């Protein structure tokens, strides 16, 4: 549901 | 456009961090997040680094920071400026993971930006 870290 | 509000999310020992939001006519699907870090505390902060993530389906890129710094006392801030893109209008939510070093202690922090403001997103 969540994205990598950037 | 618009103006939308401020919201301060963070805060310690004399540390902020502050969100801008910027909201571009000729670019509907396009949120500018601009982060400042200030600090009023009696020590620099140094080694600050933010990193940012968004939902799948939304698409997040960081620019490079203004510095890695924050001197004491209202010192010269950070800026750090995030962009997204939500063309499908999915409601926004944000984490944030703060590491810099203030009194000579490693600050690990982390948590999800609550009170996003709608226009951020809708």
């Amino acid at each position: 549901e969540w994205g990598p870290w950037v | 456009s618009a103006p939308i509000p401020d919201l301060k999310v963070f805060e310690r020992e004399g540390v902020q961090l502050n969100l801008s939001f910027i909201r571009p006519p000729e670019n509907p699907a396009l949120l500018l997040i601009t982060i400042t870090a200030t600090n009023f505390s009696e020590g620099d902060v140094t080694h600050f680094i933010c990193q940012a993530a968004v939902p799948k389906s939304l698409q997040l890129q960081l620019q490079a920071p203004s510095g890695n710094t924050v001197p004491a006392r209202g010192g010269l801030p950070i800026t750090q400026l995030f962009r997204i893109l939500n063309p499908n209008k999915a409601p926004l939510r944000l984490k944030l993971r703060l590491t810099y070093d203030h009194f000579h202690q490693s600050v690990q922090e982390i948590f999800e930006v609550n009170n996003l403001p709608v226009e951020s997103w809708q």
